[PDB]
RNA sequence: AGCGCCGGCCAACUCCGUGCCAGCAGCCGCGGUAAUACGGAGGGCGCGAGCGUUACCCGGAUUCACUGGGCGUAAAGGGC
RNA sequence: UGAAACUCAAAGGAAUUGACGGGGGCCCGCACAAGCGGUGGAGCAUGUGGUUUAAUUCGAAGCAACGCGAAGAACCUUACCAGGCCUUGACAUGCUAGGGAACCCGGGUGAAAGCCUGGGGUGCCCCGCGAGGGGAGCCCUAGCACAGGUGCUGCAUGGC
RNA sequence: GGCGACACACGUGCUACAAUGCCCACUACAAAGCGAUGCCACCCGGCAACGGGGAGCUAAUCGCAAAAAGGUGGGCCCAGUUCGGAUUGGGGUCUGCAACCCGACCCCAUGAAGCCGGAAUCGCUAGUAAUCGCGGAUCAGCCAUGCCGCGGUGAAUACG
RNA sequence: CGCGGGGUGGAGCAGCCUGGUAGCUCGUCGGGCUCAUAACCCGAAGGUCGUCGGUUCAAAUCCGGCCCCCGCAACCA
RNA sequence: AAAUGUAACA
């Protein structure tokens, strides 16, 4: 057998540490119900493979389960693997919720992002900065009239501007345009970032969440299956209540050709 | 694990103690009933059709 | 799912056993083994000839089985022809002295086991159940019984939801002991699954 | 010689594929591993140098009622 | 006084059969009350949820699953796991072609299974004082149909 | 090898926490069943499990077999005890090819929790409950305190 | 930069002044009730007392230094 | 004087 060479792609973000967040959708309390069953396959494939997983926060479901959940997976080889969970996971079952005894048809969302943990970039860098001391405007008496003590900072590379004209001298007036330069500063940067957040989500835990991507989880059939490649196994409770190597694999080894 | 099992209970074992009965109609190794060579299952059911020499429904 | 075997339930009232013998402990299991598999071949060759009951009796080394049916001849063959090939057959198998009987069913129409593969008989040849089963209790209560109730049960015309379709006439009593009701259950096998027929024939009481 | 159609309305049924997907849809509704309702095939029905679709007009609509409707509780007696 | 956009395949009247009511009436059941003995606590036995595991096979899920299928799990059972093995196969009905049938007895290797072998005489109706020539009693080897599956669906079912 | 795992959780039960009791000795009174590689009298060896002898019985004949509570007599004296019998050490018996995982029994030693049980909850209306033993199916043996039967002793209470 | 108030389980607050003992409510957890959830009932776990030093036999408590938080002040030209 | 039970009946 001559194993194609697969050391041609290279991959940044693939052997690092992985989020994963599983949020109810379809299907009230059903839905919830099904989202502990989706962390659980996940703990129990964490645990498998010697992974760190470790909760961050959750939502109980009214009737036993979870609304939301989301944890931070740590290891070896942790988001280059579980990175094909991030989409909508289709269930068809008997509810545990269930007055008659009919098939419902809920669904999940798991998103699964690096680590890469965020940044200061701080103490303004002042090679960025044009200080303009000029003079004041209002109350005062010949002090305000002769001495300037009026203070705006500009940092160039974001065009925050900032001035200051409290109190009477500059130096009390510039410590404090300095403080609110860099507020500004980490206000904006922590923007950009949580905009990146909300933008990569929105993509990645698909909006409808009745029918998308993914698998869909038979119960009363026995049928795991997932619709991006083309194989649909029977494992299910083998794969759910235990770990699912096996499933990812063929995942990889289709993405691997493409 | 069935008829394979139906029948290596026939055959005489290695040990004594690895016999064990059969129900010689439906083959199950549970309740087997040494008088009749029956399980707890065919017993009724040959019993209500009146195949059974003598046995009868029992009511005191 | 409730009622008792309506025979089971007459043993030694008014039905009587179809194996009537002695035997001890040592020995009633392989005479019994041995009595169902003459009931198994011979339930097998004398279908088409229209098998009812087949009793059974043991002495010492020789046994004679009496075959109730409708169409004797199918049994005896051309002079003895059939019946004398079945206790080549048969002694075979027992290994000892097998007497052999046949006896006439009076009035087929009146025996429930024939009432009920008739009716099997007819669904496996893809007929309008419903109808069947109400011809099939109009010929048994035309023949004189003092009451019918055949009962089919499954996907009955195909249908995928499984269904039980029943009809009666007269009385049916299965709680009077004195009572003699004949009963007979046949399996209809099909494209789509298996049917469960059950007659029931209320001859009189005793 | 072609085009529409074959769940009911409405004339014409089966096999496979699919498995609330892909799709159909005029209304009611179909599709979650035995679908006459989706896609192909065989067969069938209807028209034929045409056959279907969209748009628009009258009809069915006694559903603006002159012919030919209604108003206690269905829409509908004005507070007197 | 009084619209429209948009949207739905209904919104409705009366009457019928149920079901329900923190509606009524009249009744019944160890249902309560009246009593007596327990359970829940302890130690243990057992079934189950879980967790663990190579596997801790499977089913049962409020009453009506949980000393239930199990009226007997050390091997067997056993359906799970690990490892060593077999390929018309532990089992049925077949047709075809080679051996000798059939049955019993040991040897080698091995945890055993298996793999490898060394033993020994086949009736029949038959040409048989003769090598020799079978049929099919049964096995053995090669093959082709087929077997086998406690694999899924009790939401396709019969039966119970 | 696993179904017998074990931070935990629930159901069903067994034995108990003691004096209307426990222990020892002697002595009575059942039913229903089961039994020929089966039930075993009686004898002997062993503290004993059991072993070696050996009669009877195809069983209303012979055997399991003693029923236990009870009765009579003695000991205990209110204490975690002469209550309770878990846990563990050591020594054996039997079944079985084989009792490490994973059998039952006997003997010596050990002698835990438990002082009558939170919220809650089960059964039973008379030969019933309670309590006491005996048998059987399955079965080599047995994890049976389970199940299906059998008799012994034998209540309380029901206004409504 | 001044003045004075604070940091004590997951959350919100006591306990300091007159040093030895950290408590209340919610929450968490196991068990109940219910067909099930809530409510309700029973039982339980949970606190480097912001950090660094010290007075003491003994510091959450008393005394200094640093780190955050809250409030006030920053006037006359 | 005591709240709730979504979403796929042949
Ligand atoms: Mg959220
Ligand atoms: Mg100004
Ligand atoms: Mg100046
Ligand atoms: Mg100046
Ligand atoms: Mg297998
Ligand atoms: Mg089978
Ligand atoms: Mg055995
Ligand atoms: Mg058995
Ligand atoms: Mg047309
Ligand atoms: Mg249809
Ligand atoms: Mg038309
Ligand atoms: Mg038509
Ligand atoms: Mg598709
Ligand atoms: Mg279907
Ligand atoms: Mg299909
Ligand atoms: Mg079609
Ligand atoms: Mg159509
Ligand atoms: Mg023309
Ligand atoms: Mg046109
Ligand atoms: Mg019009
Ligand atoms: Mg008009
Ligand atoms: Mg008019
Ligand atoms: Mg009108
Ligand atoms: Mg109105
Ligand atoms: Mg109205
Ligand atoms: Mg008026
Ligand atoms: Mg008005
Ligand atoms: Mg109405
Ligand atoms: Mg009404
Ligand atoms: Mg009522
Ligand atoms: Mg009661
Ligand atoms: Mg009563
Ligand atoms: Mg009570
Ligand atoms: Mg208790
Ligand atoms: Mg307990
Ligand atoms: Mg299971
Ligand atoms: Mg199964
Ligand atoms: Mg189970
Ligand atoms: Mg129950
Ligand atoms: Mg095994
Ligand atoms: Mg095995
Ligand atoms: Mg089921
Ligand atoms: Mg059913
Ligand atoms: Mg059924
Ligand atoms: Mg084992
Ligand atoms: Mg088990
Ligand atoms: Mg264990
Ligand atoms: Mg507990
Ligand atoms: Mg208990
Ligand atoms: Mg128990
Ligand atoms: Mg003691
Ligand atoms: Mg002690
Ligand atoms: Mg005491
Ligand atoms: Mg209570
Ligand atoms: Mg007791
Ligand atoms: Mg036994
Ligand atoms: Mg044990
Ligand atoms: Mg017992
Ligand atoms: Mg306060
Ligand atoms: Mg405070
Ligand atoms: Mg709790
Ligand atoms: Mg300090
Ligand atoms: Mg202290
Ligand atoms: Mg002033
Ligand atoms: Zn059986």
């Amino acid at each position: 057998q001559q194993l194609q060479v697969l050391l041609l792609p290279k991959d940044p973000d693939d052997e690092r540490n992985a989020f994963l967040e599983v949020r109810a959708g379809t299907g009230g309390d059903e839905a919830a119900l099904f989202a502990g069953d989706l962390f659980r396959m996940y703990s129990r494939y964490a645990e498998a493979r010697r992974w760190r997983v470790e909760i961050m926060s959750a939502s109980e479901g009214e009737h036993g389960g979870y609304k939301e959940i989301i944890a931070k997976i740590s290891g070896d080889g942790v988001y280059g693997r579980l990175k094909f969970e991030s989409g909508g996971h289709r269930v068809q079952r008997v509810p545990a919720t269930e007055s008659q005894g009919r098939i419902h048809t809920s669904a999940c969302t798991v998103a699964v992002m690096p680590e890469l943990p965020d940044a200061e970039l701080p103490d303004i860098n002042p090679a960025d900065l044009r200080i303009d001391t000029f003079r004041s405007s209002g109350a005062g008496g010949q002090h305000v009239n002769t001495t300037d003590s009026a203070i705006r900072i500009t940092h160039l590379p974001t065009g925050i501007v900032v001035e200051c004209q409290d109190e009477r001298s500059q130096h009390k007036n510039k410590a404090k345009a300095l403080s609110v330069l860099g507020a500004r500063i980490h206000a904006a940067e922590m923007a950009k970032r949580q905009q990146a957040e909300a933008s990569t989500r929105r993509n990645l835990l698909g909006s409808g969440d009745r029918s998308d991507r993914n698998r869909t989880y038979n119960f009363p059939q026995g049928r795991v299956t997932d619709h991006r490649i083309n194989l649909t196994l029977y494992r299910l409770d083998e794969v759910m209540e235990g770990k699912l190597d096996m499933l990812i694999e063929p995942i990889i080894q289709e993405h691997q050709a493409d | 694990a069935r008829k394979a099992l139906i029948e290596k209970a026939k055959r005489t074992p290695k040990f004594k103690v690895r016999a064990y009965t059969r129900c010689v109609r439906c083959g199950r190794a549970r309740s087997v009933y040494r008088f009749f060579g029956l399980c707890r299952i065919c017993l009724r059911e040959l019993a209500h059709k009146g195949q059974l020499p003598g046995v009868r429904k029992a009511s005191w | 799912g409730n009622k008792i075997h309506p025979i089971g339930f007459r043993l030694g009232i008014t039905r009587d056993w179809e194996s009537r013998w002695y035997a001890g402990k040592k020995q009633y299991r392989h005479l019994l083994l041995e009595d169902q598999r003459i009931r198994g071949l011979l339930e097998k060759e004398l279908y088409s000839a229209g098998l009812a009951r087949v009793d059974i009796e043991r002495a010492a080394d020789n046994v004679a089985v009496t075959v109730h049916v409708a169409k004797p001849g199918v049994v005896i063959g051309r002079g003895g022809e059939r019946i004398r090939v079945l206790r080549e057959e048969l002694a075979k198998l027992t290994g000892k002295n097998v007497a052999l009987n046949v006896q006439e069913v009076q009035n087929p129409n009146l025996s429930a086991p024939l009432v009920a593969q008739r009716v099997a008989e007819q669904i496996e040849r893809r007929f309008a159940v419903r109808r069947a089963i109400k011809q099939a209790v109009q010929r048994v209560m035309e023949s004189g019984a003092k009451g019918a109730k055949v009962i089919v049960s499954g996907r009955i015309g195909g249908a995928e939801q499984a269904r039980t379709e029943w009809a009666a006439q007269g009385r049916v009593p299965l709680h009077t002991l004195r009572a003699n009701i004949d009963y007979g259950f046949a399996l209809a096998r099909t494209t789509y699954g298996v049917l469960g027929v059950k007659a029931y024939i209320f001859l009189g009481e005793v």
